[PDB]
C-alpha cells in the first residue's frame, strides 16, 4: 500500500516507491507497433513504429500515455494501482486541462485510491531541501528556468527552451560525422548517447579550450564499440554541451541557458532576486556534465550586480532530482492530507486537482 | 564464544521498538527516504520558517485581541491578571447583590410616572 | 457541582448553556432539530432536513424545543436535571402563555427542583453592572431596544425589529454578487457568514466611506475560500452592516437601529431619559462589528437634545452578554430567595411564573 | 498610578500593575496607625523623590491603613497628600481587605500580621465588619524581641540596632511552626535534624498561639480568629471558615498553615468546612491587593480627585 | 557573528546558534554546570538567583559556545507569567554585563508552538521543575488562562527512587539518583488505562523489564514503569492536592474565550522532556476526550524532538529576516533602558 | 538444521557455518574469463579478464554474484544449499531493490529453506558485544561510519567514503616508486599488499614520525621479496595508511576518517552522542593497522568536547568481525524465530525482507 511515484519525462519514465532513495524503474517513454498489440519501453526498442507520447514535457498522446501507465504499474513496478496512492509529475506550464485528464485517467481508468501530480522543477527544488530558488531543469526533451518562491512556481518568469538531451545526442552524431564515424540506426544512436554521458564535460572557457584542443592533448579519449573496435574523440567532448550556451550550434536562434536564467530572474519581483541568485538549483539528466557548475557560476557572475551572492546547487543525484523530490514528499505525514481521494474526485470531479498546494 | 552469545541474547530483548525510537526522536521516520533525512529536514524547516515569516507580519496588536475578548482588559501584568479577573467578577457580583436586593416594587415605578395601572 | 444552578440562553440561532458562576458558557451550538433528507445541534449539521424551533427570539416549535433542552442536559452539559435549579432566558414581550408553557415543561418533563425565567436584554444589562439602562439586543433572528429601570423592562417602550444577523448574512450574499461571486448553497451561506464576521464593519459616515473607498485602500481585503480560491471584498465590508442603520437596504420599512434607540427612549418617562442616554448598552452577536459603537455614538448624538449625556457601552463579551448576565444573577445570595421551587409549582401551577418572574 | 502600604516597620511602595512593590524599606507608624506626622511627611517625601523618583502631581496615589484606623488619620493623610504633595487624585484602603483581594476574594476572614500589629478581619462582600475585628499587639518585631530573650539561654546577647537585625534575619531564615508543639519539644530533645539553634526555631513563633510566652494572658491567634467568627452573624460563618486567609510578613513561617488547620479544627463544630489560605507572597498581599485594585478600570471612577477634595475637604475620605 | 539562542530551564540550559537544527550545547543549571558534576539559580522556571544565573550565562558564552558576546545578538527564553522585574533584569544583564549588540526575550511555550508550525494553540510544557498549560493566540500567551503545576521531571525521578524502594532496591545517593533518572527515561511509559494496567502486572507479564546496573548486576522492574509517570495524572501520588495534567489542560482551555476553544482543542502541543513518555499522547487524548464537549475535535500533537521544542523555536525565530528588525538594539536600550523589553518583547 | 554465514565484500567473501569461530573460507570476490565457463575466486588467479561483482560494498553484477554464491556453496563450503538456513550480509544503506534481489536469488535459485540479511556494520558491533555504538567498517573498496542505536542502524547519520584498502595498496605501489622500487604487475601488486599488511602502521603523530624517519630509524625494516632479493622500507610504513586521515594524499577531496566519525556522531541525537563516543568500534581488514586505535583515540578526543569520554574498541579479529558477528547471531535461540522461511517467501515475495530484516 505504499504510494507510487511516477516521473514522466519526454525521454525516460522514472518510477518507484515513496520512501525509496531513487526510482526503482527507469525506461524509455515510447510505444511501438509493428511497422502483439503494442510494445512498451524496451520491448519496442529491440520491426516496430515508435511514438513518444510526451513531447517537450507535455503529454500529447492520451491513448499511448494510457498504455505507458499500464506498463508502468503492471510490468515495471508490478503493482495494482487500486492499492496505491499515486503521485505523478507534470511539466511547468502544463495546461489545466491536462492535469484534469491525467487525473480522470488515474481515477476512472486505474481506480487509484488517491493521487497527486506535482510540478517537476518544484520537486527538484524540494529535493534540494529548499522552498525558494530558481531551477534549471533540463531533461531529454525540454529545458526550463523555473523560479520558485515559497513553493510557488513563478509562471510569468518561467523560461522554456526546446533544446535538451536528445538534441545534444543528435548533434554529437553530426559532429562525429567530422571524424567520419558513421552512426544512424537504433543500435548506433545508443552508442553515441553512451559516449556523450561518459566522456562529455563543460569547458570553463570554451574558446580557450578550442585554442588548446587545436594544440595539445590530454584532450583526446578512447572508447570501445561492442564488436571490439576502438574509437577516439577530441573537442567534441565539450563542443557538444557548449550548444546549451550557444544554441546557434544546432541552428537555434534562442539565447543560451545562462542568459535565459538571468532573464528569468529579471522577470521576477526585484525584492526576491537576491534569494534567487543565492539558490540556483540544477536537475535533470542534461545537467550531469562535469564542470557545468563552475561554468554556470562564471556566466551568472558575468551578468549579475557585481556584488551579488551567487550559488549554483548541483546535487550529484540531480539525474533523479525530480523523482526523489516526489519520494520524499509522498513520504511526509504532513503531505497525507493532500492526496486527492477517490471519494473527493467523485463528488468534485477532475477540477479538484488544482486545489491545496504545499 | 558461548558467552558472546548470551550477553547478546540478553541485550536484544532489552531493545525498544523502532516505532518507539523515532517516537523519541532517535530514529528518523522509517518510510521517509533514508538518504535525504537532511534535505527532508531542511525542507520541513523552511516550510515552517516561511509560515512563520507570514503569520508574523499578520500579527495582531495586543489591543485587537482584547477587542475580541481574547485577553483580559487591560492592565495590569501577566501574573496579576489571572486573580484580578477573579476579583473583577467578585467585586461586580457583590455590587449587584444589594442592587437587586433593594429593588423597587412595581408600585414604586407606576407612581413614579412609568408603567400603567 | 452537585446542585449548581444552570443557565440556558435560547437564541433564535444559538443555544448558549453552562453553569452559574463560570465566566463563559460551557457549550454553544446551533438551535436546530433535524430528520432525514431526531438530531440536535452540531449533530444535525453533520444529511438531514432541519427546523429552527425559535423564530425571532420566540419559541415556536414546542416538541422540538424540548428536544433542544434534552440535548442540552444529557448530551451537552451531561447532568441530572432533578439535581439542578435552572435559569432560562426569553425574549422581551414573550407572551404570557409561552412563559407558562416553558415553566410547566421544566418542572413536569425534566423534574427540575427549581427554575427562573429572565429577559435576554435584562441579563445583558446586569452583566455590564447596571439595573437601569436601554439595551440594544441583536442576535441572529431579531433585534430589540429594551429600556430597563431597576431591572424592569418597560413594555410600552420596547422596539422589535425583525432585521438581524441572519439577514445581514443574506444581504451580504446578495451584494457579493456584484463582483460576480455566487454563494448560494447552505454551505456557501456559512462561508459568507464567516466573511461577514471577519471583515465587515460599520462606517462612521456612510456617504463619506463610499466616496473614500473609491480612492484609498485600506479598503479592499482578500479572503481565501475552503477550496483554495481567493475572493476580494470592498465596500461590501461596510455596506453589509450599514443595513442595520438603513433597513431600506433590504427593503424594510422600519427606521434604522439608531432611530429605534432614540424612539424607545422617547417612549419612556421624561425624567429617566438622561439615565437611558448615558447607559446605552449593546448586546448580541450582531453588535460585534468594528466601528459600531462609534457610529451609534455619533448617530444618537445627532438625534438627542444637544445637551444630553451620551454613552455607548459595548463590552468585548457582548456576544454572550445574555448568558454571562444569567451566570452572575443565579449566583447572587440575594437571588437565592427568588427561585421558583417545585413545591411552589405544585401548589400554584404554571401561572406562578407571572408573579415570580418580573 | 502609585501604591503605598504604610506598615509599622516596612513601608511598601510601587506602581499599580506590577508584581511587587518596587521599593521596601524601614517609627512614624505605631501598631499600624500614623502617630508621628513630622516623620510621616519625611517618609512620604522620601518615598516619592528618593525611592520611586516621580513628580507627585502626575500620579494618582492609593494609600493603606490599619483596620479600625481613626477617621481623622484618613483625613490628615488625605490633607497631606492633596495639599503637601499635590496629587491629582487618591484613595485610602484597609490593609487586610487588600490582602483578601490579592487572593481574588471579597468574602472571608483575614489574619494580618506585620511588624507592629496583628488583626482578625471578617469581610463580607468587600465590607470589613467593624464589630468583629480583633486586634493583638504581638507581631514581627515582637517575635524578634522574644527570640533575643530565648537566645539568652544559649548565652548569646543581642540588644543594639545592628544586633536586632541579625536576630530578625535568623528568625526569618530558620524559624518554623510545630504542628504538635509538645511532641516537637519531646522530639528535639531526642533526635535532631532539628538543630541548625534548636527548639527556639519553633518556640519563637509558638508565642502567637500561646501569648503567655511573653507574659500575655491573651487568647492565641487561632482563638481570636474563632472569636472574630463568633462575633459575626451565624448565617455568614460557614463562608468565613471556608476562607481563612493569612497576610503580612509575620505569617511567613513554614508549616503555619498546617498548624492553624489543626487548631481551628479544634474550635469549630466537627463537620465544618475549613480552609486556610497561605500564598507564598503573603508578605506583600496588602500591596499586591492594592496594585490589583488600582489597576482595575472599574476603580478609576472611585478615586478622590483633587477637584473633589478642594470642594469637599479632608472629610470627603469617609 | 551568528545570533545566539538560550533556553533557560530549571534543570538544563539548552544553548546554540540560530539556524542550527538543535542546541549546540546542553548542561545542568547548577553552581558551574558540568564543573559541579565531576545551588540551582532557576526554580520552577523562574530565575531566583541572579549571581549564579550570571555565572550560568558566563559559562554558556565562554565555556560552552566560545563566543564573544558583543559579536552576537542574543535571544533568551522565559517562563510564562515571568514577572516584569525578571524580564528587565535579564535584559540589563545582557546589555550591561555581557554588552550584547542586540537581544530578545521570548516565552518558552510560544517558541515551542512556533516550532510545531502553529501560532495558536495550547501548549503543555513540562521540564524538570515546572509544568504549565499555556494557551497562546497568534503568539500571545493568554495570561488569565495559564495553569501552573509544580510537579515535574525531577519529582518523577524522586518518586521512582521511592517506589523502587518497595522492591527493596536501594537508591539514595547522588549517583544513584542518576541511575534512577536513566531508568525513568528508558523504561517508563504512560498506561492507557491505569487501573487495568495495575490489574495486568499482578497477573501476566510482558510487563516486567530488566535493567543492567553499572556494577554488572541486573534488577527487574514492573508496575513502577507506569506508576512513575501516572503521577502526572494523579498528583496525590506524591501527596499534592493538585488535579492532574489532563485536568489542568481542560481547565486552561475553559478559561479562554469560547470563540477560540475549538482551535485550542485542535492544537494541543506537547513540549519539554517530561512529555517524552511513550503512551502520553494517547492517554491525554483519552482523558481530554472524556472531559470535553462531545462534538469536539481534539488533537494532541507531540513532535519527537519536543525535548528541545523550545530551543528549536528560538533557533528558528531568530533565523527569520522578518525578525531582524524586532531585536532590541544597543542603541535602543541606551535610549529607553530595561523597560524597553515590555514594548519590544510580547 | 545447521545455519551458514556468508559476508560478501568488495574484495573478499567470508563464509562458514554458524557457531564457528571463523569463516572456514575466505577468497577474493571476483569472476573471470579468457582475456571452461567461468572462474571464481582463486580459480581466476591462475590469463583472464575480471569483474568484481561488488563495487564499493554494493552488489552491481547479479549474474556474476550468483556464480560467487554457487562457488561458495559447492566449492568452498561443500554443502547442499537447500539444507541450510543462510545468513547474508549487506552494506549499510543497501538499496531496497538489492536486499530484495538477493533474497529472491536465494530462495529461487539456491532453494534455501530459510534466510536473513543483516547489515555488515551491525554484525561487527554485535561481535563487539554491544547493541549501541558507532562502527567504522573499512574494507577493500569502502569505508563507513555507522551509528547504531539498540540494534538499529541510523540512516541519516551514516557516512560513506570511497577510499579504502584497495586504494591503499595502490598508493603504496605508487610511493614505493619513489625509492625507485618498481611495482605494477598483477604479481607485483600482491607483493605490495603483503608488505602493506605486514609492515605498515599508523603513526600516532604523523609529522613527528616523518621527521623521525628522516633521522634515525628504528623505523626502517627489511623485507625479503619472493624472488630472494631484500628491500628496505621506511616512512612508507606509516605514510601509506596515513592516507585514511589525509585522503588528500591521493587527491581525494573528502575529509579524513576521524572527521567523518566526528561528523557522523554530531549527526545523531544529542542525548546519545555520549554513548557513541564511548563505543566506537572498528572493523574490517583495513582497520588492522597497528596503532590506528591510538591515533583514532587522539584525533577524536581533540575534536570532541573535552569532558567527553572516548573509547575505541578494536578487537583483534576485527578482520572478520562481521562474519563472526553473523555466526553469533545465526546461532541465537531468540533468532530462530526471525529467519525468513521458504513458506513466508512464497506467500509474500522478495519484499518480505523489509518487514523481517532490520
Ligand atoms: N551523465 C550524463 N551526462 C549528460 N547527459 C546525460 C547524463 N545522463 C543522462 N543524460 C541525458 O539526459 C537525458 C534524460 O534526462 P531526464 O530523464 O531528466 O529527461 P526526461 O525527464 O525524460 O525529459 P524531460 O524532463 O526533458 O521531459 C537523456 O538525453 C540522457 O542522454
Ligand atoms: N464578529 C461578528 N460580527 C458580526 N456578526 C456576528 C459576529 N459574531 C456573531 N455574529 C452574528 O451573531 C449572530 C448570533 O448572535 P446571538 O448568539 O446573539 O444570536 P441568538 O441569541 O441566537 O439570536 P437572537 O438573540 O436573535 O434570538 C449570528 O447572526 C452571527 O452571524
Ligand atoms: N520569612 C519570614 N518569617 C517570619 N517573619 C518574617 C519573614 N519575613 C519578614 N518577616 C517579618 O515581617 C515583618 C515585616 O512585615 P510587614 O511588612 O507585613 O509588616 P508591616 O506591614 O510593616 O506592619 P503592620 O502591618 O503590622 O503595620 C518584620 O517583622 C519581618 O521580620
Ligand atoms: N525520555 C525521557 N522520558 C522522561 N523524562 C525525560 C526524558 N528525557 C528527559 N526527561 C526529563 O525531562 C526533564 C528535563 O527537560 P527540560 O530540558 O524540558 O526541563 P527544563 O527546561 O530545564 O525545566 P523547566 O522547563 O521545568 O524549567 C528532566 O526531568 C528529565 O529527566
Ligand atoms: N593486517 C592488515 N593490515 C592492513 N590491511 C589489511 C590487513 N588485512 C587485510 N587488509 C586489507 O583489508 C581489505 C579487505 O578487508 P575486508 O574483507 O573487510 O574488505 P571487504 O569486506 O572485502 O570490502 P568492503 O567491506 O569494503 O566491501 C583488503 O584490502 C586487505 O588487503
Ligand atoms: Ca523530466
Ligand atoms: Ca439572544
Ligand atoms: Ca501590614
Ligand atoms: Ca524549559
Ligand atoms: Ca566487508
Amino acid at each position: 500500500t505504499t504510494a507510487l511515484v511516477c516521473d514522466n519525462g519526454s525521454g525516460l519514465v522514472k518510477a518507484g516507491f515513496a520512501g525509496d532513495d531513487a526510482p526503482r524503474a527507469v525506461f524509455p517513454s515510447i510505444v511501438g507497433r509493428p511497422r502483439k498489440d503494442s510494445y512498451v519501453g524496451d520491448e519496442a526498442q529491440s520491426i516496430l513504429t515508435l511514438k513518444y507520447p510526451i513531447e517537450h514535457g507535455i503529454i500529447t498522446n492520451w491513448d499511448d500515455m494510457e498504455k505507458i501507465w499500464h506498463h508502468t504499474f503492471y510490468n515495471e513496478l508490478r503493482v495494482a494501482p487500486e492499492e496505491h496512492p499515486t503521485l505523478l509529475t507534470e511539466a511547468p506550464l502544463n495546461p489545466k486541462a491536462n492535469r484534469e485528464k491525467m487525473t480522470q485517467i488515474m481515477f476512472e481508468t486505474f481506480n487509484v485510491p488517491a493521487m497527486y501530480v506535482a510540478i517537476q522543477a518544484v520537486l527538484s527544488l524540494y529535493a534540494s531541501g529548499r522552498t525558494t530558488g530558481i531551477v534549471l531543469d533540463s531533461g531529454d526533451g525540454v529545458t526550463h528556468n523555473v523560479p520558485i518562491y515559497e513553493g510557488y512556481a513563478l509562471p510569468h518568469a518561467i523560461m522554456r527552451l526546446d533544446l535538451a538531451g536528445r538534441d545534444l545526442t543528435d548533434y554529437l552524431m553530426k559532429i562525429l560525422t567530422e571524424r567520419g564515424y558513421s552512426f544512424v540506426t537504433t543500435a548506433e544512436r545508443e552508442i553515441v548517447r553512451d559516449i556523450k554521458e561518459k566522456l562529455c564535460y563543460v569547458a570553463l572557457d570554451f574558446e580557450n579550450e578550442m585554442a588548446t584542443a587545436a594544440s595539445s592533448s590530454s584532450l583526446e579519449k578512447s572508447y570501445e564499440l561492442p564488436d571490439g573496435q576502438v574509437i577516439t574523440i577530441g573537442n567534441e567532448r565539450f563542443r557538444c554541451p557548449e550548444t546549451l550556451f550557444q544554441p546557434s550550434f544546432i541552428g537555434m536562434e534562442s539565447a543560451g541557458i545562462h542568459e535565459t536564467t538571468y532573464n528569468s530572474i529579471m522577470k521576477c519581483d526585484i525584492d526576491i532576486r537576491k534569494d534567487l541568485y543565492a539558490n540556483n538549483v540544477m536537475s535533470g539528466g542534461t545537467t550531469m556534465y562535469p564542470g557545468i557548475a563552475d561554468r554556470m557560476q562564471k556566466e551568472i557572475t558575468a551578468l549579475a550586480p557585481s556584488t551579488m551572492k551567487i550559488k549554483i546547487i548541483a546535487p550529484p543525484e540531480r539525474k533523479y532530482s525530480v523523482w526523489i523530490g516526489g519520494s520524499i514528499l509522498a513520504s511526509l505525514s504532513t503531505f497525507q492530507q493532500m492526496w486527492i481521494t477517490k471519494q473527493e474526485y467523485d463528488e468534485a470531479g477532475p477540477s479538484i486537482v488544482h486545489r491545496k498546494c504545499f | 564464544l558461548s558467552e558472546r552469545k548470551n550477553v547478546l541474547q540478553l541485550k536484544l530483548q532489552q531493545r525498544r521498538t523502532r516505532e518507539e525510537l523515532v517516537s523519541q526522536g532517535i530514529m528518523p521516520p522509517l518510510k521517509s527516504p533514508a538518504a535525504f533525512h537532511e534535505q527532508r529536514r531542511s525542507l520541513e524547516r523552511a516550510r515552517t520558517e516561511d509560515y512563520l515569516k507570514r503569520k508574523i507580519r499578520s500579527r495582531p496588536e495586543r489591543a485587537e485581541l482584547v477587542r475580541m475578548h481574547i485577553l483580559e482588559e487591560t492592565s495590569a501584568e501577566p501574573s496579576l491578571q489571572a486573580k484580578q479577573l477573579k476579583l473583577k467578577r467578585a467585586r461586580l457580583a457583590d455590587d449587584l447583590n444589594e442592587k437587586i436586593a433593594q429593588r423597587p416594587g412595581p408600585m414604586e415605578l407606576v407612581e413614579k410616572n412609568i408603567l400603567p395601572v
